[PDB]
């Protein structure tokens, strides 16, 4: 159908999205030291969920691992921010919701998986929006800092998760007004 | 000690501001953690000095010696050597303020979504 | 979307839609809500009521803490100081200020008993960096550049030239400091 | 305050919802300025020169 065929693709593209949101490493653009005796540094960086590049300088495309952990109850954020379980979170329920429709296109009759994707889609976008903040509210913590395609990749992917949720229950509501139809 | 009012300084969360020489406050702002600064002017000109007991025969010729010391670029050298080449140290709201908000939100939303499925599951089945 | 599915996704509710929270009109009791500007629809269930209720609490939070800063800028930038006289400068440290070297002007702060010029010179010669100039043009190069940071004290004549040349961005402030002349 | 309706068409909810946060805005700038004119008092503006 349409309404499945945008499930599908906006799965996908929710999934897609997000993946290359927590891969990429242009998170955040910001200044500082692209290599782990005083060095004349803070040169533009790109900063992502775990390594940052810097943009110029001397060393052109030299990454490095972000160190998170440089005193308690704060921690817990710390180490919200330096496994990234939102992002990953959010990944792993957008996987999941993508079964269930594509499990759903060949049991049918089950109805009930087509509304688990509606909780794996609508969840997934609420853990995003966790870890949009949590991202946020630690680098505060620690300027011109600017926000980079894989910030507005996860975003966007927010966006289209949420979307496809309510197209997921409009599906599932649909295919019980058919049963009640029916009778 | 002078030791100590740094470690005062250092410990106490920005309650406690410490009284020292220029030279000494200088020193320490130049070594790691790199967390204490110099503000103000100085409240007074002075310096430091040899000293001898009074009348020692010794005075005039260290006296020299120090003018000749100063005269060389040696203090200098001296200074720069101890304070400066051995140096370690090289509004609108934000999310941070109303990030309880938006958590208690999320969580109130995983809430209503956790006690709606719930609800659910058990009409479901009931009949069985 | 949570408002929309936790009422709507049942279908032992449905009877004929059992609230009529569907995704337009939820979007819009959403929006509403934000906006204090109350609505028609009212959740009725205990799901639909967890979703109105942190979202009137957040709301209010929001609004509160939108007020209360924009009530903050507007005071504070109420309190601003013209400083536009050695008194002023005297009491302050955000605003630099210097002389020329080598003329009457330092020497006059140098050996003035006055209790406000003498804390102005106390100031000025231990400052860093220098705020001191070579030439006059220095001085009125470095008020020019200083985005109101850096003030030069100045004999009233040159003082009064410069008023009156482009860009016409500086101004004499205050009396003058002593009567003399120039032979 | 609250009226007894509410825009049922998506054209006039554009309307009703520009005009709340247009609303939201300036009864927020009246509130915040009224209380900057209250607490600091400036009062001051006779011959100056
Ligand atoms: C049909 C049910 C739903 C009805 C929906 C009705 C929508 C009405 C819009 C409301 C607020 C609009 C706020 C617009 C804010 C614009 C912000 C802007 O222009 O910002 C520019 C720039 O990015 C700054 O840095
Ligand atoms: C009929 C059903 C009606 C609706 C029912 C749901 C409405 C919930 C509304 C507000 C929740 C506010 C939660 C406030 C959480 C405060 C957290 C707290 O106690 O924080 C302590 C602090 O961390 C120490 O330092
Ligand atoms: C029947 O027993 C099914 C309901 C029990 C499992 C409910 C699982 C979903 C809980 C709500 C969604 C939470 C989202 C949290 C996002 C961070």
């Amino acid at each position: 159908g349409v309404q499945m065929l945008l499930t599908i693709v906006g799965a996908f593209a929710a999934f897609s999205l997000m993946t290359i949101a927590v891969g990429t490493d242009y998170w955040l653009y910001s200044r500082g030291v692209c290599k782990t005796s005083k060095k004349n540094e803070e040169v533009m960086t790109h900063s992502g969920l775990w390594r940052t590049c810097c943009l110029e300088g001397n060393f052109k495309g030299l990454c490095k691992q972000i160190d998170h952990f440089p005193d308690t109850a704060e921690y817990f954020l710390r180490a919200v921010r330096a496994s990234s379980i939102f992002p990953i979170l959010s990944v792993i329920l957008l996987f999941m919701g993508g079964l269930c429709i594509a499990a759903s296109e060949f049991y049918k009759t089950r109805h009930n998986i087509i509304l688990s994707a509606g909780i794996f889609f609508v969840s997934a976008g609420l853990s995003n929006i966790i870890g949009i903040i949590v991202y946020i509210s630690a680098n505060a913590g620690d300027n011109s800092y600017s926000y980079g395609w894989s910030f507005y990749f996860g975003a966007l992917s927010f966006i289209i998760a949420e979307m496809v949720g309510v197209l997921a229950v409009h599906m599932f509501i649909d295919r019980h007004k058919q049963l009640r139809a029916t009778a | 000690t002078t030791a100590e009012g740094v470690a005062r300084v250092r410990k106490s969360k920005g309650k406690f501001a410490f009284l020292l020489e220029s030279t000494m406050n200088e020193y320490i702002e130049q070594r790691k953690p790199c967390d204490t600064m110099k503000v103000g002017g100085n409240l007074d000109s002075k310096g430091y000095g040899v000293a001898t007991p009074k009348g020692s025969s010794l005075r005039t010729p260290v006296n020299l010696a120090v003018l000749k010391l100063s005269e060389a670029g040696v203090l200098d050298k001296l200074k720069n050597k101890w304070w400066y080449d051995k140096g370690e140290c090289g509004s609108a709201l934000s999310l941070s303020n109303v990030a309880g908000v938006f958590y208690i939100l999320v969580g109130g939303l995983g809430l209503a979504m956790l006690v709606a499925l719930i609800e659910f599951c058990y009409k479901s089945r009931a009949e069985a | 979307v949570v408002l929309f599915l936790v009422s709507r996704f049942s279908p032992y509710e449905w009877h004929q839609p059992p609230n009529e929270f569907g995704i337009f009109n939820s979007l819009w009791f959403s929006l509403g809500a934000f906006m204090q500007q109350g609505c028609d629809i009212s959740p009725r269930s205990l799901s639909g009521r967890i979703v109105g209720g942190v979202w009137w609490f957040f709301t209010l939070i929001i609004i509160s803490s939108y007020t209360a800063n924009l009530a903050a800028f507007l005071t504070v930038e109420r309190m601003v100081s013209p400083i536009e006289s050695a008194e002023d400068l005297a009491k302050q440290t955000e605003i630099a200020y210097g002389t020329l070297d080598s003329g009457s002007t330092k020497e006059f702060f140098r050996r003035s008993k006055i209790a406000v010029y003498e804390k102005m010179w106390t100031y000025m010669r231990s400052a860093e960096p220098s705020v001191f100039t070579r030439t006059t043009a220095e001085g009125v190069a470095r008020v020019r550049k200083s985005k109101g940071k850096f003030a030069f004290l100045l004999e009233s004549t040159m003082n009064e030239y410069i008023e009156q040349r482009k860009p016409c961005d500086t101004m004499k402030v205050g009396g003058n400091l002593d009567s003399k002349g120039y032979g």
